[PDB]
């Protein structure tokens, strides 16, 4: 019959407070028969009834897709605490059960440095600002480029990598105009991590 | 965002010794007026060091 | 419970570029119940059916399961030619026997560009330190990226996933970790890239600490 | 990868050689696995091929 899925706050929304974590569980493959779900939410095993559930929506089969949204409280995502998502429905035996919680282990500093185009690249209409960052566990982790206040869209960000040491490091691409790099503007790279000082840190990047 | 709000959140989430619901109450007033950023930091150093063994 | 499952993976980048290599397309059962085990494989390159594939013993599993694997040796210019490889799993007592098909990602070739970036200037405080290998550029993703260091490979290097760009297009990095004193020393680094869009399907770029 | 430069670059070349039919690119390549010392002799028997078999 029908599956869940449970999917965990974005890592810069447990990391800033002002801004709202959530943890979403999705339910698929819902029955037209009986499109009557249920959902039971647990922190830590203690049921709570703070849960949001979206009006049942119609999916590219005959089917209905159906979402549950929980607010989380940031220190208790980052504190290790468990969310459960119980669904009921009868086409299943038994209701299914999904939990997940941050990732168990010794949290470590992101080192983060920033990197010029290489001499090289300087040959080509654009170049790239490479931002390195390394050491870090858990994976979770957020990535943000800026320039005079203002940020800088045009990057994309390889996904975690696990290190030799256990450790995770991954890469930034901020792809610029050569032409703006040549005339000293600053940029920086914005790195979000739970095991950062305020969750924060910025490291600039200029000729 | 705001730093100031920011980093009182992040100094409250790691004050050693207050308790779940001292920390939690903190936070949410925190959420609710960021304004009041300095003073529940502040408010919240001194409980923290009050409850010191 | 459910039949088995399959699945059909190609061969390693390197192996389909470089010569000197043996490409391998591989087919996986799992979900091998012990009370059927007695799989058979028939494999087939653009619907031709080939004969020179050879099947590893039955494994045991964590699960109280059976996995079973198929290795078919292929050549490097039918796979970068596009041809399709099929897997067929059979069992007296499959439904139906279950088919698998793969071939090399479609799409105009695009020549990969590599550049190597030292330290940062904030990391030569530690003991070890970061050598980078940018390649951006190239399609398809399937690559290949290695280090070395006179004549001998350096192991200690990850490499991120390929990612997929504004353009289309495809980059990464590699990251080497060397002893600081080793760079310091005027040690020579290479970063090697194979991809099917470069001359002799490899480049490389060399690294070391030089007049900026 | 201690790899033969001569023996690649012979293979990459046959590779894209356009007036080639697959049974001769095939064949050349088999030679170039079976004796890497050819390499240099198959690649000049290929390139005489394909200039003969051009439109
Ligand atoms: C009938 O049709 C149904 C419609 O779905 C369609 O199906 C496919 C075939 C195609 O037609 C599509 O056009 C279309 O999607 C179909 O439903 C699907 O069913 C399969 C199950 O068989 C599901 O498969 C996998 O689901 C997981 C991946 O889903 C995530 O990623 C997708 C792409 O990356 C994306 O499409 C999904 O929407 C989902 O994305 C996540 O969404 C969450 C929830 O919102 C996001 O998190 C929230 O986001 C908020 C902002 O919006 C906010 O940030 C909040 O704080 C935050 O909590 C999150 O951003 C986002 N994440 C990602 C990564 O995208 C996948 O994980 C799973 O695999 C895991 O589990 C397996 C075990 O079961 C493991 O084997 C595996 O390794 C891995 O661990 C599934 O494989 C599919 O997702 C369904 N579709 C949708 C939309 O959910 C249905 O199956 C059809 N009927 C039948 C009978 O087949
Ligand atoms: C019973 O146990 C078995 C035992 O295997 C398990 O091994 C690991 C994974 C761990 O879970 C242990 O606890 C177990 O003992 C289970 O077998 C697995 O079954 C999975 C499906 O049920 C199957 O899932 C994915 O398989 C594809 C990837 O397989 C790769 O990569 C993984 C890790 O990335 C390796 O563990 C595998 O060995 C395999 O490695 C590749 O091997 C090639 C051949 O040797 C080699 O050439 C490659 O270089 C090498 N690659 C890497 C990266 O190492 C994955 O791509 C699939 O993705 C699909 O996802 C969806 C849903 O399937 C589909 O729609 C997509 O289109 C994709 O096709 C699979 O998700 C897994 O591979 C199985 N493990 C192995 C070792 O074969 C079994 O499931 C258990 N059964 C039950 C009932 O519990």
């Amino acid at each position: 019959g029908p599956s869940v899925f449970l999917f965990p706050p974005k890592p810069k929304d447990t990391l800033m407070i002002s801004r709202t974590p959530e943890v979403t569980c999705v339910v698929v493959d819902v029955s037209h028969e009986d499109p009557e779900v249920k959902f039971n939410w647990y922190v830590d095993g203690v049921e709570v009834h703070n849960a949001k559930t979206k009006p049942r929506e119609e999916q590219y089969n005959s089917t209905y897709r159906v979402v549950s949204v929980l607010t989380v409280l940031h220190q208790d995502w980052l504190n290790g605490k468990e969310y459960k998502c119980k669904v009921s429905n009868k086409a299943l035996p038994a209701p299914i059960e999904k939990t997940i919680s941050k990732a168990k282990g010794q949290p470590r500093e992101p080192q983060v440095y920033t990197l010029p185009p290489s001499r090289e690249e300087m040959t080509k209409n654009q170049v790239s600002l490479t931002c390195l960052v390394k050491g870090f566990y858990p994976s979770d982790i957020a990535v943000e480029w800026e320039s005079n206040g203002q940020p800088e869209n045009n990057y994309k960000t390889t996904p975690p990598v696990l290190d030799s040491d256990g450790s995770f490091f991954l890469y930034s691409k901020l792809t610029v105009d050569k032409s703006r790099w040549q005339q000293g503007n600053v940029f920086s790279c914005s790195v979000m991590h739970e095991a950062l000082h305020n969750h924060y840190t910025q490291k600039s990047l200029s000729l | 965002f705001n730093k100031e709000q920011q980093n009182a959140f992040y100094e409250i989430l790691h004050l050693p010794n207050l308790n779940e619901e001292q920390r939690n109450a903190f936070i949410q007033s925190l959420k609710d007026d960021p304004s009041q950023s300095a003073n529940l930091l502040a408010e919240a150093k001194k409980l923290n060091d009050a409850q010191a063994p």
